[PDB]
């Protein structure tokens, strides 16, 4: 009853892990050889990236 | 926002609204672009 | 798969949906929605959540 | 100590805030308003209003 | 020229 | 210029001086800039029909559309003039507190 | 490009515009339809990656 | 036809320069 | 010019647009309309503004 | 006809007046 006034924190830990993010068009997994990476093969361009 | 043009295609600037001396003035005969 | 899987256009992975009008009892709210599913669209109500 | 870049005992993943790839310095990646912001992956808010 | 219209108070 | 640290009422408080608090003007923005989320895609707004619902809006955030506007009305208007409407009343310092 | 300038004893941008067209075309085909393909050039915010 | 939608000076329908049709006006361009 | 310019049916010059979907977060806004254009009519967006 | 030197307008180059070749200024008249 004589609880103080409080402000939450919060956060996560998310260990042994890696950061993936796909380089696919919907972010899924349907296949090793994804659908934007193909679509880079008939493109025959070279982009950078930052 | 674009001044007078004749169309002869070829583009030709247009020598209307131009100002010129007058002895009446010139807002009530025409427009003076 | 490259073709007829993934759109090119400018479309929303996640919608944010507002409720359109709120009523407020002394036990209980209701949210009323427009759960709104534009052209060529599908939406699996799994994920829908508030 | 235990090497991380070789095994795998990965722990600084919390500290990441937020990743902006843009492929070829003024395309976005991965652009088409996909996500709820949708040219950058923030991965953590400090400060969340919406 | 003669193809000025003529002045009037709102048109 | 407060003469003594000390409160209550002395006479060296009669020797304090009084200086009037700088103007400060607080006021929505020229053209009304800052209110609209332009060029933030995660706040982007949204024109599209009822039927598709895509959005026909594709905003991006290297483009400054408050600035291009800024600059629109300087070319096809007088730039000077105040339209309290759109508080259409343009930034300008007085040519004689810049330059001395 | 390599800029010089003026010091100035506090953190201050540099804005540079890369003018380009940046221009939308707009079609509206049907009744409550609204269609519209932008492209800009140079710097374009769509490539095969997207 | 579309020219009984103009105002006539006259008897002439007055009708809007073919110029005016477009914009051109960018930042310096 | 007397023919085809203007109607004389119950028309309204200034339309006025309850918000459909208001949102009021602690840091920003939200308002979405019904941008209805009935038939036979046209809209220049220069004279819609909130 | 020098009409690749001109700046085109769309599709026809915006060629000038043959009228503002020459110039008449002068003091009172």
């Amino acid at each position: 009853k004589t609880a103080v006034d409080s402000i939450t924190q919060k956060k996560f830990l998310c260990d042994r892990t890696l950061w993936r993010i796909p380089f696919s068009s919907n972010f899924m997994s349907m296949g090793a050889l994804t659908d934007l990476g193909q679509n880079l093969l008939y493109a025959n361009s070279a982009h950078a990236l930052d | 926002p674009r001044p007078p043009v004749e169309e002869p295609a070829v583009e030709t600037v247009s020598p209307e609204g131009r100002g010129e001396k007058r002895p009446r003035p010139d807002r009530e005969e025409t427009l003076v672009t | 798969p490259t073709h007829d899987v993934t759109t090119d256009r400018s479309q929303r992975l996640t919608l944010r949906f507002i409720p359109v009008d709120r009523e407020d009892t002394a036990y209980s709210y209701k949210a009323r929605f427009t759960l709104a599913v534009g052209d060529n669209r599908v939406l699996d109500m799994a994920s829908t959540y508030f | 100590g235990s090497i991380p870049y070789l095994d795998g005992t990965f722990y600084l993943n919390h500290t990441f805030k937020k990743v902006a790839i843009t492929f070829d310095s003024s395309v976005s990646w991965p652009g088409n308003d996909r996500l709820l912001t949708p040219n950058e992956f923030e991965i953590k808010r400090s400060v969340d209003g919406e | 020229g003669l193809r000025f219209p003529s002045k009037m108070f709102g048109g | 210029y407060m003469p003594t640290i000390k409160e209550g009422n002395s006479r060296e408080l009669m020797g304090q001086q009084s200086m009037p608090n700088r103007p400060n003007y607080i006021a929505f923005r020229d053209n009304f800039i800052g209110l609209m989320y332009y060029n933030s895609t995660g706040n982007m707004g949204v024109l599209a029909g009822q039927a598709s619902q895509l959005n026909a809006v594709v905003d991006l955030q290297d483009r400054n559309t408050e600035l291009s506007y800024q600059l629109l009305l300087d070319s096809i208007g007088d730039r000077t003039r105040y339209f309290s409407m759109w508080n259409q009343a343009v930034d300008s310092y007085d040519p004689d507190v810049r330059i001395i | 490009m390599t800029f010089e300038v003026d010091p100035m004893d506090e953190p201050t941008l540099l804005y540079v515009l890369f003018e380009v067209f940046d221009v939308v075309r707009v079609h509206r085909p049907h009744r409550g339809v609204i269609e519209t393909v932008y492209l800009r050039t140079p710097f374009s915010a769509g490539n095969a990656t997207t | 036809n579309f020219a009984s939608l103009a105002p006539r000076h006259g008897s002439r329908p007055f009708m809007g320069n073919w110029q005016d049709i477009g914009t051109s006006n960018m930042s310096g361009g």
